[PDB]
RNA sequence: ACAGCUGGUUCCAAUCGAAACAUGUCGAAGCAUGACCUCCGCCGAGGUAGUCUGUGAGGUAGAGCGACCGAUUGGUCCUGUCAAACUCCAAACUUACAGACGCUGUUUGACGCGGGGAUUCCGGUGCGCGGGGUAAGCCUGUGUACCAGGAGGGGAACAACCCAGAGAUAGGUUAAGGUCCCCAAGUGUGGAUUAAGUGUAAUCCUCUGAAGGUGGUCUCGAGCCCUAGACAGCCGGGAGGUGAGCUUAGAAGCAGCUACCCUCUAAGAAAAGCGUAACAGCUUACCGGCCGAGGUUUGAGGCGCCCAAAAUGAUCGGGACUCAAAUCCACCACCGAGACCUGUCCGUACCACUCAUACUGGUAAUCGAGUAGAUUGG
RNA sequence: CUGUCCCAACGUUGGGCCCGGUGAACUGUACAUUCCAGUGCGGAGUCUGGAGACACCCAGGGGGAAGCAAAGACCCUAUGGA
RNA sequence: CGAGUGGCUUGCUACCUCGAUGUCGGUUCCCUCCAUCCUGCCCGUGCAGAAGCGGGCAAGGGUGAGGUUGUUCGCCUAUUAAAGGAGGUCGUGAGCUGGGUUUAGACCGUCGUGAGACAGGUCGGCUGCUAUCUACUGGGUGUGUAGGUGUCUGACAAGA
RNA sequence: CGCCACACGGGGUAAGAGCUGAACGCAUCUAAGCUCGAAACCCACUUGGAAAAGAGACACCGCCGAGGUCCCGCGUACAAG
């Protein structure tokens, strides 16, 4: 429910933490930036290991709490947390200002941002943030 | 005992008998074997077993990998087959163990190791062409049973 | 490399992005073909499958996905057959197709029926103690043959003494 | 070695707090089937009773013979379906899209609710309809409220408000299904979606004991023997070991008991019907006289006489339902004695 | 009461600045005497932390042993190994004295001498070399630098690892280290490798991963065969004398013994492997055909893989990264200290002037960190 | 012989909880909402990294503060004592 | 013979605490590891079958009752699908118990001239504290979200 | 100590059994691809859950009045609340 963004980001066949590194650098910078088509992002490697990797962060846990996200949503939310100073004020303000969303609920397409891309001509060895999220339980709701 | 205690070469050297008593027979039966009488150079193919690094192999090793070496070559080529084979390390270096907690701390003699540095050659045999493999796997065996990585280099031989 | 396929008289080929659909008189294949730098396409007469890298990971490929295209041709005009035999020591199996699944009765005494389905436009066909499995997809037909002889798996016994089960008598 | 042994208590019914509603929520509801329906109903807990039965099932030695089965008694007088509600597929779940309400209502149903005077039926009909051409609309629910004045050993007047779902046919059917019920009046009983030998899911908010230590609320041991006499009788041998520094929410503590939502699962409707026939002699002690609409639930329901319990056709079934057994016997022996 | 034992001992600043070692001690939780720190007075021109050369001292490393010594192989000279308490040899290096250059001293008096006051004699770590010990964040030496008593920068945090020795203030450039985000600076360039998330981990109690294994993949060399058609696969042939002889009831490619010959021919064993009681039956050698381009053998290197099991929640600091944000080879530009350069000021020391230690002017690349402690002004 | 136990239940009396009145002590370097890891004189709420965390209050049983309490009563040492 | 993994045993070392970090065993209650005893899915067999033997994946659940002994350990019995092992300050005494080790009393044996000793045995021999902080179990009051009533959604969380 | 209730099935995997298949004309379960396959995982089911700071949705009532609190009679509730 709107959002009024400066940028907004296509996700779609993009490396996740190259996009997220530079969603940071720029809302530390003042920008809103909007992350768009989340469940068609990419990252890059053996399947069965980066489920692994996820699967344990959903396990890990206690009283206190660890909230991994399942839905890629907020995975791509929490990636890009990682990325930013979020326990301080300038941080925190940087976070809020950007927000992911699932598919493209804006008229306009969004813009690839340079580096990014992943040509699935020449790549066999990744996943979809979707699939991941299919495979830690979530709701297909996209 | 394991060879990690014994292994390396970080001790004195501590070869001196006239000084050290008490000493335990090498476990090793001969260092030559086969045909004793024949001659090293009226067989056209040279191989040896040649130490990667620089340990100190003790003499129950030294047996165990030669026991396992000229066993195999007494049961591809007989037991007077055209071969000979050679040991040619001695266990010189005298070990120790201390076996009262650190004080008084020099241990009693407990047995006796070869320090072999690297690019040693550790056996030497002798054979004819067409027995050469068999040879190479009575080294295969033997390296199995020593601490170092080993090379099996063949010095005459152009037979391939 | 560049290894170039002349596409028979009976057939005709097309293809649109890593997908090639092979069309011919006994029917039609559809396969994905995916993997790093290799580009497959159709040159109207022949299908070139090139590639700008010649590692041996990419030549594995370059090779599997030729004879891939080779055995759709062969499968959109002759076909694939792929021939089995029931036998049973003493107890009478009764093997039969029912809807879109090949259905076993009374294997080795059971009450229970041993069912699999069959893999797309695969035909089962039975002649008494010979059943004949046949399609125009390689993959289809190989694999509801093979899924008919793993029906009969066991492995709680001996399987020399207890050799009851179809078998795969003819394979193409 | 120190023995083997569960652990003391479920995880599962967690956190063991008060429940918000006093009125039961379904979190689950059935597949669809056959003809377009109401998945669920509602009554008032009466008491208990036994009834003597021929025994149903097929594969039982004993088919055909007499069988003494114990039966909660449940009124079940009818609840009216007060409006449609209709929920949206959306990137963020199921949200409630617009509401189909009615204009009759009943005398005294503004002790919960603030009643509509002015709406209009046919624009939220519509917007439910151009969602459904969307391929947008996801399912669709009645909310529904009870008559309490109609159970005269019930003090509350106040009417139980619930949403339950409508699920059967197509869409486009069921949509037709639940607006025809509420353009009417909305009233329903439980013929209408239950027939006796069908197995149930009774949902409920349990008997409330207030704060009970670790037997009672975990079933953990007494302290035994030499230990017993002490200056410790009920309480755990320890809080948990040295590492970690901190206390688990797994090792069983004081605290709430009851007065907690519980959905008993696969409940056999033993027989429905209206009138005076399992009342007890002297009346259902603590709730009062049975002649009206109910049913006749095999077994324990949750919570005590009076309270409202939820209906629902059984989401996961063990056996195929044996319609309408026969009854011999229901007993009217009092409770007293 | 006494105590060699624990605790405490109150204001500011400036100069120098340790010892945790040696000899003796009913001595080892203490002292004394030396080493070493500081202060004063004296003497009066040399001094020697570096280097080179010259004149001397030396037997550790290495090596070797028909060179002594003593271990330690086998054969009918030859052949196989060793040494802290061996030496026919023999360094690097350390060391005496002297000369030369350097540096330094003659108002800052060095070198030295005499006297006053100490503190100190639980040390620790890195590196090199050690000796003991299975090992140790072990014990005990030695040389050295460091922590102790050393800030600041880097290393996630962290006495001794890297940079760096530091008056105040200010501008600038760098060092170690870093440039995808967190986070200042590159999603830099030319080329290659890796697909394991290997790795993104200098050093380390701290960062593991071994013997053994690997048609995973990349690179490099050698030999041999090949359009007179190789390698493989598929087809056809694999035959006669004779079922060789002997053995044996039988043995006929194939139980065993010996031999292992010659015809046909384009090949075809007195048969390499199964198989039969023995035959039969199935391929092997060997020849031909189809086919059509490299194939086969071995050596070496690179990265990875297997080997690889632990207790509350997984990790390179985290995110996360795959023609890289990994690894290797080159290269380009930057970021980044209190270091280095630079303006002013302060303290201290010395010089000129002076009664002045009052001013004024000057010099310091060769002054400015400091626990115990000596000295001095407030 | 029996609630010692299987295996716990219900009950009685006094407390406990709420209200009026009365009214101490122990303890306190400071800061303090923690948790999982790591590091550090090798046994950290405070260091480093992440995670979690809106404030205040009532009741509880005592997991941690190597909890509070007593200059270890073991062991060694003192040119100690009885 | 050779190469290792673990950190349950023992030993070594003497880094941490002697202005005190309560013992062994047991008990109670919680979490965990896998090198798996049972259960699931597998492979081999000296796999006819039945009953086994060996190995693989696998930690969801289970792994119990008793006789001697303070015992841990272990021995023994009958049941069982099986009656696995180990970590959590050898988990757990501001929870329990106090049978053993290890105070002061006493006996026996051995040693000693003797006081008295013993890594010998034996009988008797004490269990403190009103929770400030933190942690968790449940219960409230406020503030934020910015008028109310009723119905819901589901990011995540728990389960055997 | 009594009584009621507490699945099945899907999806993806491990060990494993296979299919198609190349490097390497053959062969090969694997290198790309695919079919199966554990009490284990995910869904299913139960419980909690608008303080989820993106701090949510719908319907209706009300903004001079909707609704709530205190009050009174009581418990399907309860140590205060
Ligand atoms: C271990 O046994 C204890 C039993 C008892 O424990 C004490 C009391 C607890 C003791 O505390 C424990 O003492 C041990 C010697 C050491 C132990 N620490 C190692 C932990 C210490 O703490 C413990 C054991 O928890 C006691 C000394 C406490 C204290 C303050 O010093 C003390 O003296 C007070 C005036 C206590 O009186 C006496 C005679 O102890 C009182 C407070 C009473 C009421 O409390 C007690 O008596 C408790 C029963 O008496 C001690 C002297 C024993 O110590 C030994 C070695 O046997
Ligand atoms: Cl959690
Ligand atoms: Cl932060
Ligand atoms: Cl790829
Ligand atoms: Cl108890
Ligand atoms: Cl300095
Ligand atoms: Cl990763
Ligand atoms: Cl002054
Ligand atoms: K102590
Ligand atoms: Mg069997
Ligand atoms: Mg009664
Ligand atoms: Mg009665
Ligand atoms: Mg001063
Ligand atoms: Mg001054
Ligand atoms: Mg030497
Ligand atoms: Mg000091
Ligand atoms: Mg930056
Ligand atoms: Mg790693
Ligand atoms: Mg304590
Ligand atoms: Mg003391
Ligand atoms: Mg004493
Ligand atoms: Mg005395
Ligand atoms: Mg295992
Ligand atoms: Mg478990
Ligand atoms: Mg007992
Ligand atoms: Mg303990
Ligand atoms: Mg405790
Ligand atoms: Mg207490
Ligand atoms: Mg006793
Ligand atoms: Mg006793
Ligand atoms: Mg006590
Ligand atoms: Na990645
Ligand atoms: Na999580
Ligand atoms: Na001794
Ligand atoms: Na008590
Ligand atoms: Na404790
Ligand atoms: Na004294
Ligand atoms: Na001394
Ligand atoms: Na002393
Ligand atoms: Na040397
Ligand atoms: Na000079
Ligand atoms: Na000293
Ligand atoms: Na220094
Ligand atoms: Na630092
Ligand atoms: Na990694
Ligand atoms: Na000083
Ligand atoms: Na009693
Ligand atoms: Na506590
Ligand atoms: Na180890
Ligand atoms: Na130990
Ligand atoms: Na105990
Ligand atoms: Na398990
Ligand atoms: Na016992
Ligand atoms: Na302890
Ligand atoms: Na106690
Ligand atoms: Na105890
Ligand atoms: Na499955
Ligand atoms: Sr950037
Ligand atoms: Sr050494
Ligand atoms: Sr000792
Ligand atoms: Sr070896
Ligand atoms: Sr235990
Ligand atoms: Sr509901
Ligand atoms: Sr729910
Ligand atoms: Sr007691
Ligand atoms: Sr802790
Ligand atoms: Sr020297
Ligand atoms: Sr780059
Ligand atoms: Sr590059
Ligand atoms: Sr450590
Ligand atoms: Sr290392
Ligand atoms: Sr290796
Ligand atoms: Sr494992
Ligand atoms: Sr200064
Ligand atoms: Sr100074
Ligand atoms: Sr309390
Ligand atoms: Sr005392
Ligand atoms: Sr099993
Ligand atoms: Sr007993
Ligand atoms: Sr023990
Ligand atoms: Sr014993
Ligand atoms: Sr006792
Ligand atoms: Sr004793
Ligand atoms: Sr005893
Ligand atoms: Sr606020
Ligand atoms: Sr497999
Ligand atoms: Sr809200």
């Amino acid at each position: 429910a709107e959002f009024d963004a400066d940028v907004i980001v296509d996700a779609r066949d993009c490396i996740m933490g190259r996009v997220a590194s530079q969603v940071a650098e720029q809302a530390l910078d003042g920008e809103t930036v909007a992350v768009v088509n989340a469940e068609r992002a990419v990252i890059t490697g053996r399947e069965e290991q980066i489920v692994e990797k996820y699967e344990k962060r959903v396990d890990i846990g206690n009283d206190n709490g660890y909230f991994y996200p399942k839905r890629p949503d907020g995975i791509f939310k929490r990636t890009i947390r990682g990325m930013l100073p979020h326990k301080k004020q300038r941080g925190r303000e940087a976070f809020e200002s950007v927000r992911v969303y699932l598919g493209n609920p804006y008229d306009e397409d969004g813009e690839v941002l340079d580096g990014t891309s992943l040509d699935r001509l020449s790549n066999i060895k990744f996943v979809t943030l979707g699939e991941i999220s299919e495979t830690l339980g979530a709701n297909k709701t996209w | 005992k394991p060879a990690s205690m014994y292994r390396d070469i970080d001790k004195p050297a501590y070869t001196r008998r006239e000084y050290i008593t008490g000493i335990p027979g090498s476990k090793i039966a001969q260092h030559k074997m086969g045909r004793k009488q024949k001659d090293a150079d009226d067989y056209p193919v040279q191989i040896s077993l040649i130490v990667e690094e620089t340990v100190q192999l003790r003499h129950g090793s030294l047996e165990a990998s030669r026991l396992s070496a000229n066993r195999h070559l007494i049961k591809e080529l007989g037991e007077e087959g055209d071969y000979k084979m050679t040991l040619r390390k001695f266990p010189h270096q005298v070990l120790r163990e201390n076996k009262d907690g650190m004080r008084a701390a020099f241990g009693k003699i407990v047995g006796t190791a070869a320090r072999v540095q690297a690019g040693e050659q550790l056996f030497t045999a002798y054979c004819n062409v067409e027995d050469a493999e068999h040879v190479k796997e009575a080294f295969r065996r033997a390296y199995n049973k020593i601490t170092p990585s080993c090379r099996i280099k063949v010095e005459r031989g152009e037979e391939l | 490399p560049r290894v170039e396929l002349e596409i028979p008289e009976d057939v005709d080929a097309e293809q649109d992005h890593l997908d090639i659909t092979v069309e011919g008189d006994n029917g039609s294949v559809t396969r994905r073909l995916w993997y790093p730098d290799i580009d497959v396409s159709v040159d109207g007469d022949t299908v070139v499958i090139e590639s700008d890298e010649d590692n041996a990971k990419t030549m594995s490929t370059i090779g599997t996905f030729q004879s891939h295209i080779e055995n759709m041709f062969h499968g959109v005009t002759e076909g694939w057959e792929y021939g089995m035999e029931v036998f049973y020591s003493h107890f009478p199996m009764q093997v039969n197709v029912e809807g879109d699944e090949v259905v076993i009765e009374n294997f080795l005494g059971e009450k229970a029926p041993r069912r699999t389905t069959i893999h797309g436009d695969t035909d089962v066909e039975i002649d008494g103690e010979e059943l004949t499995v046949s399609g125009p997809d390689i993959e289809a037909v190989g694999q509801t043959a093979a899924d008919i002889e793993q029906l009969t798996r066991i492995n709680d016994k001996d399987v020399r003494v207890f050799q009851d089960g179809v078998y795969i008598t003819r394979k193409p | 070695p120190q023995p083997s042994r569960p652990r003391k208590g479920s995880l599962g019914f967690g956190p063991r707090k008060r429940s918000t509603s006093e009125t039961p929520r379904f979190n689950s509801w059935p597949s669809d089937d056959g003809q377009p329906g109401v998945q669920g109903f509602a009554g008032y807990k009466a008491g208990m009773t036994h009834v003597v039965l021929v025994n149903d099932e097929p594969n039982s030695p004993r088919e055909g013979m007499e069988e003494t089965v114990p039966v909660t008694v449940i009124e079940t007088p009818p609840m009216r379906a007060v409006a449609l509600r209709a929920y949206e597929d959306t990137p963020y779940g199921q949200r409630p899209l617009t509401e189909v309400w009615t204009d009759e209502f009943h005398s005294e149903l503004d002790r919960t609710l603030d009643v509509p005077e002015d709406h209009d039926p046919d624009a939220a009909e519509e917007q439910i309809r151009d969602a459904h051409e969307a391929g947008d609309l996801g399912d669709l629910r009645l909310i529904t409220h009870t008559v309490p004045d109609a159970v005269p050993s019930v003090p509350k007047k106040k009417p139980d408000v619930m949403e339950t779902r409508v699920g059967g046919g197509s869409v486009s059917d069921r949509l037709d299904h639940a607006l025809d019920i509420v353009e009417d009046g909305g009233e329903h009983a439980m013929n209408d979606i239950f027939r006796a030998g069908e197995y149930a899911d009774v949902a409920g908010v349990t008997k409330g004991k207030g704060t009970q230590g670790p037997v009672k609320r975990w079933g953990v041991q007494k302290r035994k023997g030499k230990h017993a006499r002490q200056g410790w009788r009920r309480r755990i041998g320890n809080l948990g070991p040295w590492n970690p520094s901190r206390v688990r929410s797994t090792v069983p503590q004081q605290g709430q008991t009851g007065y907690h939502q519980r959905t008993e699962l696969n409940k056999r409707l033993i027989d429905i019907g209206e009138g005076d026939e399992p009342t007890v002699d002297g009346g259902f002690v603590n709730y009062g006289e049975v002649d009206g609409p109910y049913t006749l639930v095999k077994g324990s329901v949750p919570g005590p006489d009076k309270r409202l319990v939820r209906f629902r056709p059984a989401v996961r079934p063990n056996d195929q339902p044996r319609l309408d057994p026969e009854v011999r016997y229901v007993s009217n022996e009092s409770n007293q004695g």
